[PDB]
RNA sequence: GUGGCCUAUCGAUCCUUUAGUCCCUCGGAAUUUGAGGCUAGAGGUGCCAGAAAAGUUACCACAGGGAUAACUGGCUUGUG
RNA sequence: GCCCUGAAAAUGGAUGGCGCUCAAGCGUGUUACCUAUACUCUACCGUCAGGGUUGAUAUGAUGCCCUGACGAGUAGGCAGG
RNA sequence: AAAUAUGUAAGAAGUCCUUGUUACUUAAUUGAACGUGGACAUUUGAAUGAAGAGCUUUUAGUGGGCCAUUUUUGGUAAGCAGAACUGGCGAUGCGGGAUGAACCGAACGUAGAGUUAAGGUGCCGGAAUACACGCUCAUCAGACACCACAAAAGGUGUUAG
RNA sequence: GGAAUACUGCCAGCUGGGACUGAGGACUGCGACGUAAGUCAAGGAUGCUGGCAUAAUGGUUAUAUGCCGCCCGUCUUGAAACACGGACCAAGGAGUCUAACGUCUAUGCGAGUGUUUGGGUGUAAAACCCAUACGCGUAAUGAAAGUGAACGUAGGUUGGGGCCUCGCAAGAGGUGCACAAUCGACCGAUCCUGAUGUCUUCGGAUGGAUUUGAGUAAGAGCAUAGCUGUUGGGACCCGAAAG
RNA sequence: GAAAUUGUUGAAAGGGAAGGGCAUUUGAUCAGACA
């Protein structure tokens, strides 16, 4: 018959990285997590307690609860034609701070700095990111860079 | 009640774009270009004809 | 590709719209390449498209642009008050290109008068077909369809 | 009336709205409450939890008249006084002129205290009363007389 | 007679007729599963700050 | 061919007229149709839509609810507007001297308002006095208090009322409602 | 046989119930009969009440 | 540290029985037995969301099925 | 590359047929031309949406009118007749 | 260690300055959580679009499917059996493939005019027995995707290398 | 060294021939040409002219010619099928009624609602009138004994139509019903704490608990009617082998 | 005194079915306006 156990099909997912076995470094346990923080889930195979299910591998959520050695995380899961809220109790070994928004904080700080700098004299501070734009015109000099002619080469075996 | 196409109905072409009358009177559609005399450098010509 | 065509307001054959060229829109054109023909329009092509087949979206309705008043009443807050102002905003992609371009209803073109010039359309323009980027050659095709 | 039913609209449509594949047969799935634990379990576990089994203790020869005790709250206590006489009693809140309200004659067994009554003394006669109801009546200057 | 066993054909198209709804986000989410010791003190903290604002 | 993004020929889904055949109700609709068209006042638009509502969408508003709304800071001299029926409430022993405009007044509700010095007027009288809804206050009754609502969304762990005829010890309190009998909900 | 969210019904019609259906078509007729009977009884019993 | 390093090692209603609470009821009023309830387990359904169940018909019956076998034909050609 | 040998099935027979050999065959290039219920413009029918109009002395404010878009369909649903 | 798919973020429910509550927490007014007051408006925090968005009740039919491209399992193979994503048929006419449920083009209110798609223009049959450079002669030539089959090995046939 | 031409593109350059269409129905708009008056191809056709006034146009019908068109109904992935029913015509021929209910809608009254078991009355199975009860609703929660819904403007916070103030407007502030989310308070059940007092075992005040309820928190229901849906009934119509 | 079905008379068509759709010719037949 078929087999659909809890850790089914996780042969490679939960393995340790090459030459990275053994105990966890202490910086994992020294980080602080607060309600509202954004974390991403990556299970560690050497810690069998408080381990997430394989579905949540590589997912990102928001902390809603803090306990002695674990945190509570909220994940939106697509079931059928809708999304359901899932709450996970995970030990800190299996999570880390997400940088998908930590990089966004500095853009907020820089926007305030640029707004205040131009507040006294400037208008239209233009605090909006823009996509890559088409290149403008330029002049290409041939001084010391005379074009080299190329031609297709004949077929050769050289086996 | 009936869309009339400018560039074939002159009155409609004048209702919009009053500059059309000035454009036609001065023949701005056949404006002569000022003559120049710049010539390509020897490197440009020898590269164009190079094998 | 079906979703991208809807986001570009191309919902029927021989429909046309203007697109501002950025990194975010170049990737969109790649997805719908075997379904469209596009290129770089000239001033003459833009002028004739707006004059003959230019309609404005006013209160979710398609209204012909037969008088400068209706343009001013809908785009006057952006400084556009005539049909030539609208054309100027299109050919020179200005600060209010998005508002001016979205104001224009998607163009409804016919089949080309002289034909497509190829026996089979649904190949790339480079391989003797019709779809893809044909650069300045789009002007000859559009004027045949206008 | 028959002229407004969908049977009239179905005339000339072969299947009469029942479908060509499934059809309209006699009793697919059984009759009545058949299969409540076998093939209708899902519809019984939801929409009807608690259907199967027994809970309490039996009572042979129940008589509902033994348990007759309609409840009346304090917020509707003054409705037992006729409207023409309510106003004078409210404006004349004092002792030795307190109206007598016999809740049993109005068909009530127990007086519960939910709302708030005006600060007017009143004599309330009842078979049963809750602890809170008596306190509010005495707080307004009234008394509760037990009857049988 | 043998029949088909399983397929996911047409299932995604059915799900996109009205589906793929992002969950509605609310201010003040439910505190289900929050640590009971934190919630016991948070209740007392809210009562204290309610009196101060009312009596201000 | 057109690759449609939305369903074609879709009705708006909102009522544009009363379902009733009441001749007097249609006159009120005609009156406020004119006012909503040529007054550009948001009050008239709200009233016109309210006249189209069905019975369950116009729950009754009691006098006690009216009296509480008149205790709002600065609302003691406003005209209460109820598009529906105003009912009497004997749980309250004091009533203000307000003016109330409503479609219908019960016999008890009218007597209580009048004996307090107030007046009861119809919606056409209100339009004469306040053609743009000056100094008005619209009150609506509770919709989810209806008995039918408590059965909606029935299911496990939902806490809704089951649809049942007889209520008692032997009616849907066994297996499925307690841990001693299989499981609870 | 069991579908949708509906109350459990107990309609006791599994016997030959159609053979024992009583419709009171004579409700108005019996009222006339009782009134006639009371009138003729009053005349029979003299001025008795 | 709330069993086995992790991923399997298992079971409703009715009934019986045990533990707990010594609490509620036996409806004319009481005492004592007995019985019935409340909370938590056990006795088992392996067809494992859980009817209590041996054959034969070459004497045969009915409702159906080309959703399905015993001939041709069609696809295939291992085998010949 | 093209052609030929290798290349044997049972009623009479099918590049669709006739027929075609610097093709009406094969590979490739350039133009003109033919025609779908598709595209463009116009009229008419209906549907949906957004609006205008109670002021008597003339009849339908569920009336009249302005504007835009849309139209395949078994099982099945609803609406007007 | 890809490609294609896949999670989250791109602001007002946000950021910052000051200081109120608690029975939680800290050696400690330490922290945590929730608040009072002040400062910052929609180039307010990328692109494009948005026949409006959100929400509730109720009920029909259906629960035998099948086909095509790509990925793919069993089997010598099958117009065989079984999965993955998408598009179709079923439920659908119309132009093309002579003919065909699924291929190509294109989806349908009633009409007029114009222009095209796929496919075609010796005759049947509407449209060049058009133009241009070559190749091929078969006593079983060849002739257009899905598609209605042909191989290994050979020829001083002829052509180019 | 000076031109020409080809190719590609542009013109708010001019002009000839052909086909289809004429929707609207006083005026109103935007423009053009003009010193002016006025005119115009400027928000949809007018002017002139001929023949005939009837089977001439046209309709209907039969036939002929070009192209096209397989037999309907049914089950099915697939029917013109070498799958089944059907020789022809007339008349008859299949989702009904009832008891109890869900959603929705209309109507009356409304913290109530229901006259019709029955009585009164009558122009007599109608219409009209009426007492007392009873049903449902207005209190829930426990197996039961039993107990029983306001600390507070019937709470706080966030979002809210409308209204109010100021403002030309944009906006700002105030008040905020319904409804949505959340934290509290209240009533019953469960598990704890056990005051004043005692038939010394009764009494259960007071204060708590990641527990629990189809609850409270200025009521909404009752009755009649209709489409649709549910169950029992012959139950959409016709059909067994049996007992 | 209907239909299936049948006789007579009149008209029309018919080279291995008949019937149908679009368009027009021919024959027969017919309403409308002559303001
Ligand atoms: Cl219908
Ligand atoms: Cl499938
Ligand atoms: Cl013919
Ligand atoms: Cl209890
Ligand atoms: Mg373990
Ligand atoms: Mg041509
Ligand atoms: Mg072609
Ligand atoms: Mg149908
Ligand atoms: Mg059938
Ligand atoms: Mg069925
Ligand atoms: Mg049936
Ligand atoms: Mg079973
Ligand atoms: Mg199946
Ligand atoms: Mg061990
Ligand atoms: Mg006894
Ligand atoms: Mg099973
Ligand atoms: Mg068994
Ligand atoms: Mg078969
Ligand atoms: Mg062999
Ligand atoms: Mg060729
Ligand atoms: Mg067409
Ligand atoms: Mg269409
Ligand atoms: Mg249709
Ligand atoms: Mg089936
Ligand atoms: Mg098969
Ligand atoms: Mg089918
Ligand atoms: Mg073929
Ligand atoms: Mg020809
Ligand atoms: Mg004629
Ligand atoms: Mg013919
Ligand atoms: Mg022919
Ligand atoms: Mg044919
Ligand atoms: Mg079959
Ligand atoms: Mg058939
Ligand atoms: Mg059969
Ligand atoms: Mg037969
Ligand atoms: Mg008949
Ligand atoms: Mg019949
Ligand atoms: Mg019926
Ligand atoms: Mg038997
Ligand atoms: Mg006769
Ligand atoms: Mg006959």
């Amino acid at each position: 018959g078929k087999s659909h156990g809890y850790r089914s099909r996780t042969r490679y997912m939960f393995q340790r990285d090459f030459r990275k076995h053994g105990a966890v470094h202490l910086s994992t346990y020294l980080k602080v997590y607060k309600v509202g923080d954004i974390v991403d889930i990556k299970a560690n195979g050497s810690i069998q307690k408080g381990m997430p299910h394989k579905f949540y591998q590589g997912k990102t959520g928001v902390v809603y609860n803090v306990t002695k050695s674990s945190v509570g995380v909220i994940i939106n899961k697509m079931v059928g034609n809708r999304y359901l809220e899932k709450r996970l109790n995970l030990r800190v070994e299996h999570i880390k701070h997400s940088k998908c928004r930590q990089e966004f904080l500095e853009r907020v700080k820089a926007n305030a700095a640029k707004r205040a700098e131009a507040k006294a004299q400037g208008v239209a501070v233009q605090l909006k990111r823009q996509p890559a734009q088409p290149r403008e015109s330029r002049i290409v000099s041939t001084e010391g860079n005379v074009p080299q002619t190329l031609a297709p080469v004949p077929y050769e075996t050289f086996i | 009640v009936l869309k009339k196409n400018p560039l074939k109905n002159k009155q409609v072409l004048l209702r919009l774009n009053p500059y059309a009358k000035v454009f036609a009177a001065e023949k701005l559609g056949s404006k002569k270009a000022e003559k120049t005399g710049t010539k390509p450098a020897a490197v440009f010509t020898e590269t164009l004809k190079h094998d | 590709p079906r979703k991208v065509l809807q986001l570009l307001r191309l919902t029927r054959i021989n429909s046309g719209t203007f697109v501002k060229v950025t990194k975010a829109t170049l990737e969109l054109l790649k997805l719908i390449e075997p379904y469209v023909a596009y290129g770089y329009p000239s001033y003459s092509t833009i002028r004739q498209l707006v004059y003959k087949r230019g309609f404005g979206k006013i209160n979710k309705q398609r209204v012909p642009l037969s008088d400068n008043a209706i343009i001013e009443a809908n785009l006057g807050k952006y400084g556009i008050l005539s049909i030539d102002d609208l054309i100027h905003e299109i050919i020179t992609v200005g600060p209010h290109f998005k508002q001016a371009n979205n104001f224009l209803w998607p163009f409804k073109l016919s089949n080309p008068s002289g034909g497509w010039g190829v026996p089979r359309k649904f190949k790339h323009f480079i391989q003797g077909g019709s779809f893809g980027n044909r650069e300045e050659f789009i002007n000859k095709l559009v004027k045949s369809m206008n | 009336p028959s002229r407004f039913t969908k049977t009239r609209k179905h005339r000339g449509h072969v299947s009469a709205g029942k479908g060509r594949i499934g059809k309209h047969r006699k009793h697919p799935g059984g009759r009545g409450m058949a299969g409540g634990q076998h093939h209708h379990r899902i519809n019984m576990d939801k929409y009807h939890p608690g259907y199967f089994g027994k809970v309490g203790m039996r009572y042979f020869h129940k008589q509902q008249a033994h348990f007759w005790k309609p409840v009346l709250n304090l917020d509707k206590l003054w409705t037992l006084i006729p409207e023409d006489k309510r106003d004078q009693y409210l404006k004349s809140a004092s002792k030795e002129t307190a109206p007598v309200i016999d809740t049993l004659a109005a068909g009530y067994g127990k007086i519960l205290g939910k709302g708030r009554i005006p600060n007017v003394p009143v004599i309330v006669k009842a078979r049963f009363v809750s602890k809170l109801a008596e306190e509010k009546i005495r707080a307004a200057g009234g008394v509760v007389e037990l009857i049988a | 007679a043998k029949s088909k066993n399983h397929t996911a054909h047409n299932q995604t198209r059915k799900a996109h007729r009205n589906g793929i709804k992002k969950p509605k986000t609310y201010k003040y989410p439910s505190l289900k599963g929050v640590d009971p010791k934190f919630r016991r003190n948070h209740k007392h903290a809210l009562h204290g700050t309610a009196k101060a604002l009312a009596a201000a | 061919g057109i690759d449609h993004t939305s369903k074609q020929h879709k009705r708006s889904g909102h009522r544009t007229a009363p379902k009733s055949d009441n001749v007097y109700l249609k006159l009120l609709v005609k009156l406020y149709t004119f006012l909503a068209r040529r007054t550009d006042a948001p009050f008239n638009k709200v009233v016109l839509k309210a006249l189209f509502l069905s019975k369950i969408n116009r729950p009754p508003v009691s006098v006690s609810r009216i009296a509480r709304a008149l205790k709002q800071e600065g609302a003691a001299n406003k005209t209460v507007v109820v598009v529906g029926t105003v009912t009497d409430d004997a749980r309250i022993f004091e009533f203000p001297k307000t003016t109330v405009a409503a479609l219908r007044f019960t016999a008890g509700a009218r007597a209580k308002i009048v004996k307090a010095g107030g007046e009861c007027i119809t919606l056409d009288q209100l339009a004469v006095r306040a053609p743009k809804g000056q100094n008005t206050l619209i009150l609506r009754g509770p919709r989810n208090s209806r008995e039918a609502v408590r059965h909606f969304g029935m299911g496990p762990h939902k806490g809704k009322a089951p649809r049942i005829l007889s209520t008692g010890r032997k009616f849907e309190r066994a297996r499925g409602r307690r841990r001693s009998k299989g499981f609870k909900v | 046989a069991i579908s949708k969210n509906l109350p459990i019904l107990k309609n006791h019609f599994r016997k030959h119930w159609q053979e024992r259906v009583k419709v009171h078509f004579d409700q108005a007729g019996k009222k006339v009969s009782r009134r006639n009977a009371r009138a003729t009884r009053a005349a029979k019993i003299a001025p008795r009440p």
